[PDB]
């Protein structure tokens, strides 16, 4: 199925999954198409933050579902 | 005077030159001057546009100053425009700030390019006003607030124009191939990060010339290293070299009016976990008009159970005659309508930060066409936010008003819970932008006032004036003073309940300022804010938060983005269990030889400029006062020395020998050094294939021809001549004056430049994967330090925003000549300040936002929360605009001998200055723990594989004994506290992790 990816700079990266995908699998795919190491990766889906160690449908995606990729700021 | 740099640098990278410049031309009205209207208005005038104009007849009341920072006590019973005016006035004299006083006129009206109706205007009459804006090509913008909820509305017209839809630099890469169909592959590895639909233009194909043309290509995404652009069969054949650079293109956008919307909604949604919200908040946010025009103009009443069945039936009754607003089937949420009924007359300091700093970039997006404008609805709400109702019961006793400036907050928390913010004792760690964003919301919230209560700020910086632009508590006459000082003082000027209840303090937080802030200090406070701007710092912060157990408060911004974020004793990871992606590493033979980005050129003259009279200057001081110098160098060394006798056999004698020296210079580094590189490897060789080797990221550079008249060469010889006066303490003949460029050009003129000798011996490695990277000559040729007693060099301490040191004069220039070498375009000495000098964009529209959003975090600390999903780590970039949360991650958990423990948070305390040998029988009588590895910091105090030598000296002492011992030099003095850090093997032999020990002193 599709999930979309959106990062802060408002680019949209298609993903191809199963539902039972990990994240750390999701992740890589995102550092296939992006070259982001998964441990700079955050994404983050309906409130929660995706943890390594779960698969996809633990955070309840679906297909068209979208993502996020965030970081942190310094400065202020 | 087209934008002082001065005051707009820092926004200056955030917008444009050009979106400032159609700012600069813009007139903003805004509606209502209550909380939300003067944040609004404070954002938008500290960014200049043309004129602010405000209007606000309603007489000032108690109740208002509850978010309303620029009125007092005094001031109740005028007009809230007439009050305000002056005061917003003072923020920025580029722009007029005007108060209209009736609405009755077209004439005016039609005088403004964008108007907001703020919550002072109510919805009929934003119906009208929309109206009469979007017919007459007015930009329109809405925006109200209840409590913890709010919304926004923007209706930019039928026709905008959108210029740049995200405001991030255009992508650029090196071309390998173009194909006949238009195949465009990256160079080896290089990613062009393009995206489909984006437009692109060319630069150096050889081949298919008119290609370079500026004309632009749609682009298809084949893969991370390749994309189509359609046949070019018809402009040649691809030979070699090529640059693509992306090209945003104008976009035309549509809006809606409010009366359509009304019906059908277009939502941007603040909060996807909150999604099925948006559609109930639109009708209900209508509700509380009907109720408002069904209850001459009154809102429900606070906590008031009739008025929210009445709310709910009116809700239901929308929904019954538009069952595609809610959706078929769907439900009306009741509890939430519920909520917004009981809290429509709350006024909460974090809600209008929040929408006054999104309100105002709309604003800002609404006058120069830059960024993507909010497709037209948004819902918030941060329910979230309210106490436990069994601690903190809200009804309508416990909620009513009490004659206070606070009393539309206890609309909403309570009396008691409002009473529990006043008596907090709270430290802010920094007081730039958030500071005073943060300073001025705890005004607002009461924070520290009342008995047990009080904050403390800290910042060692003083007030510079490139910072007044976004922390809008400092006025031009407050340069140099103190942040903190300032902002405290300003900050009680706002909210007399703050007398007396500010520390204001000046030091930094870190290693050296231990003593002022020791254990009783920290122990004392509930909770710690950062308001910081680097990383190293924020890190601390965070080490003393986790040792002394308190909730942390962090947040940073980054132009238009921004982010937040909780950190909850035994409960959360915190700041340091996770890192952001680092600074993007430069390779040092790109650097070094191969430059191909202007980024590249300005790092290698920036460690030019700190060799040349930095690093030169302290070595020499070093080599002359040191007795053992020279043999601890040699225990980076070939250099060093040669740094020491170039710079004291080259001493100029006056400023002329200055002039001299730096002509000389540029042609080492901009002649005769290229002359080398091209000598070493010829234009013309050719790698495996047949490729040249000048292809790709290595461009064949050019050496320069000396021109005076040229910006970059005469600016390089002349701030180089100045900081090497600067260096030997001689008198600059450009001092007093300007540049004169006929001196220069005379002593230039009459100059022997020596010509170009290559080095057919000396090799410049290509790859940092290569091999590889005359002594004693050097050495006893260096002239005893007695010839040379009492002399020594000035060094440069690099300072970026002193525009008159020549710092960013020789940086900007350097880089411009090596950038001339290689054929890349040069960069303003403003784009070199920013990335030599490594300057973070910031506006106060993003500042504001974000410490909003701290501040809606704020209450469930105050409310003891212990359920991690009720509290929000913060997203945003309000370039897209995009808002999004997630709930902070749970500390890591270990275990040893079945014993569950908090990873970051637990710890063994142990009372009294313990013997080492009751420390090891403390933990085995009580813990099954063996101690491997017992260490102080850096410091190794304790080891199982030690020989009996060191046990028996050892085991018998207490810790700060074994403190002194092993630090060849410790005696703590003021320390009460000690941590120490443990390798142990559990019950049954094995090596576990196991949380650290503190010793009480
Ligand atoms: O009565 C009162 C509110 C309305 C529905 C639930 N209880």
């Amino acid at each position: 199925m599709q999930i979309f990816v959106k990062t802060l700079t408002g680019k949209t990266i298609t993903l191809e999954v199963e539902s039972s995908d990990t994240i750390d699998n999701v992740k890589s795919k995102i550092q296939d198409k992006e070259g982001i190491p998964p441990d700079q990766q955050r994404l983050i889906f309906a409130g929660k933050q995706l943890e390594d160690g779960r698969t996809l449908s633990d955070y309840n995606i679906q297909k068209e579902s979208t993502l996020h990729l965030v970081l942190r700021l310094r400065g202020g | 005077g087209e934008i002082d740099e001065s005051l707009y640098s820092r926004q200056l990278y955030v917008l444009g030159k050009e979106a400032m410049l159609k700012m600069q031309t813009s007139n903003v009205l805004i509606l209502g001057l209550k909380g939300l209207g003067v944040e609004i208005a404070k954002n938008v005038v500290l960014a200049g546009v043309k004129s602010m104009t405000v209007f606000d007849p309603e007489p000032v009341q108690l109740a208002d100053l509850s978010t309303q920072f620029f009125l007092t006590e005094k001031d109740i019973g005028q007009k809230r425009g007439d009050v305000t005016r002056a005061k917003l006035a003072e923020l920025n004299a580029y722009v007029p700030v005007n108060v209209l006083d009736s609405l009755d006129d077209v004439t005016q009206l039609s005088q403004f390019q964008v108007v907001v109706a703020t919550d002072t205007v109510s919805l009929e009459d934003k119906v009208k006003i929309n109206e009469f804006c979007h017919s007459s090509g007015i930009r329109f913008i809405s925006s109200e607030t209840r409590g913890l909820f709010g919304n926004t509305f923007v209706d930019l017209g039928d026709e905008f124009t959108v210029l740049d839809p995200t405001g991030e630099e255009p992508r650029t890469g090196m071309v390998s191939d173009i194909e006949p169909d238009g195949t465009v592959t990256m160079l080896d590895d290089n990613r062009h990060g393009l995206e489909d639909g984006n437009f692109v233009r060319f630069s150096e194909v050889e081949g298919l010339d008119k290609l370079n043309d500026g004309t632009l290509f749609k682009v298809e995404v084949l893969g991370p290293f390749a994309f189509r652009i359609g046949s070019v069969k018809e402009y040649g054949e691809y030979k070699k070299g090529g640059i693509f650079t992306e090209v945003k293109v104008p976009r035309k956008i549509s809006f809606k009016s409010l009366k359509q919307q009304l019906s059908n909604p277009e939502f941007v949604f603040s909060d996807f976990a909150k999604f099925d919200r948006a559609a109930q908040l639109h009708l209900g946010f209508q509700a509380l008009h009907q109720f408002a025009v069904r209850h001459n103009g009154e809102l429900p009443r606070t906590m008031n159970d009739e008025d929210a069945n009445e709310l709910i039936k009116l809700v239901t009754d929308l929904s019954v005659q538009q069952p595609e607003v809610l959706g078929e089937g769907v439900d009306v949420n009741e509890d939430l309508i519920k909520e917004l009924s009981y809290q429509a007359r709350g006024d909460i300091p974090g809600v209008v930060a929040f929408f006054g700093g999104l309100v105002a970039q709309e604003v800002l997006k609404a006058c120069s066409g830059k960024f993507t404008p909010l497709k037209q609805f948004m819902y918030f709400d941060s329910l979230e936010s309210l106490p436990d109702p069994k601690n903190f019961p809200r009804n309508e006793k416990t909620t009513q008003p009490v004659n206070s400036r606070y009393d539309n907050q206890i609309a909403v928390f309570g009396l008691d819970f409002q009473k529990k913010i006043a008596n907090s004792k709270v430290f802010l760690v920094g007081s730039g932008a958030i500071g005073c964003e943060m300073l001025k919301n705890w005004a607002l919230l009461g924070l520290g006032s009342g008995s047990d209560g009080y904050i403390v700020v800290t910042d060692n910086d003083s007030i510079e004036k490139s910072n007044l632009n976004r922390q809008f508590l400092f006025r031009p006459k407050d340069v140099g003073k103190n942040k903190s000082e300032v902002a405290a003082e300003a900050v009680c000027a706002m909210n007399p309940d703050l007398k007396g209840k500010i520390n204001a303090k000046i030091d930094k937080v870190g290693p050296e300022t231990e003593e002022i802030f020791n254990d009783s200090f920290w122990e004392s406070l509930d909770f710690v804010t950062n308001a910081l701007d680097n990383v190293d710092a924020r890190t601390y912060v965070d080490r003393r938060c986790v040792f002394y157990r308190k909730p942390l408060l962090e947040s940073g911004t980054l132009g238009t983005k921004g982010n937040t974020q909780v950190i909850i004793p035994r409960l959360t990871e915190s700041y340091s269990s996770s890192r952001d992606p680092p600074e993007k590493s430069i390779p040092l033979c790109t650097l070094r030889s191969f430059p191909n980005k202007i980024d590249h050129t300005i790092a290698w003259a920036k460690s030019l400029f700190q060799g040349y009279f930095t690093d030169s200057a302290e070595n020499v001081n070093m080599y002359l006062t040191q007795p053992n110098f020279v043999e601890q160098t040699l225990k980076d060394v070939k250099g060093v020395l040669e740094s020491i006798s170039d710079s004291l056999s080259s001493k100029p004698h006056n400023f002329e020998d200055c002039i001299k020296w730096a002509r000389l210079e540029f042609e080492k580094k901009f002649n005769h050094d290229i002359k080398q590189l091209l000598f070493n490897f010829p234009k013309d060789a050719k790698t495996s294939n047949g490729e040249p080797f000048w292809s790709g990221a290595k461009r064949a550079p050019t050496p320069l021809e000396f021109d005076i008249y040229n910006n970059d060469h005469f600016h390089f010889v002349v701030a180089g001549a100045s900081l090497r006066a600067y260096n030997y303490g001689i008198k600059s003949d450009d001092s007093n004056s300007k540049p004169n460029v006929d001196e220069y050009k005379s002593v230039i003129d009459h100059m022997i430049i020596p010509e170009f000798t290559p080095n057919a011996n000396l090799k410049i490695q290509v790859n940092d994967d290569d091999p590889d990277p005359e002594i004693d000559q050097l050495v006893s040729s260096l002239p005893d330090p007695s010839t040379l007693a009492g002399f020594k060099l000035e060094p440069v301490d690099f300072e970026k925003d002193d525009d008159t040191n020549h710092h960013i004069e020789f940086i900007t220039a350097c880089s411009n000549c090596r950038a001339q070498n290689y054929f890349i375009e040069t960069a303003d000495r403003q784009k070199t300040k920013f990335i030599a000098g490594r300057i973070i964009p910031a506006i106060a529209t993003t500042t504001s936002l974000v410490t909003g959003l701290v501040n809606l975090e704020l209450y469930k600390l105050i409310d003891n929360k212990t359920d991690i999903e009720q509290y929000k780590n913060g997203f945003v970039n309000l370039a897209l605009p995009f808002f999004g949360f997630s709930e902070p991650i749970a500390s890591p958990k270990g275990e040893y001998n079945n014993k569950k423990y908090d990873k970051i948070w637990d710890r063994f305390d142990i009372k009294g200055d313990i013997k080492l040998s009751d420390l090891i029988e403390h933990f085995e009588k009580d813990e099954g723990l063996e101690i491997t590895m017992l260490s102080y910091g850096v410091s190794l105090l304790y080891a199982s594989f030690f020989p009996p030598k060191k046990l028996k000296e050892r085991l018998n002492l207490p810790i700060t004994q074994l403190v002194k011992l092993v630090t060849k030099k410790d005696i703590p003095a003021h320390v009460s506290t000690m941590i120490l850090e443990i390798c142990a093997d559990d019950k049954e032999g094995e090596d576990v992790e196991v949380p650290f020990i503190t010793i009480h002193l």
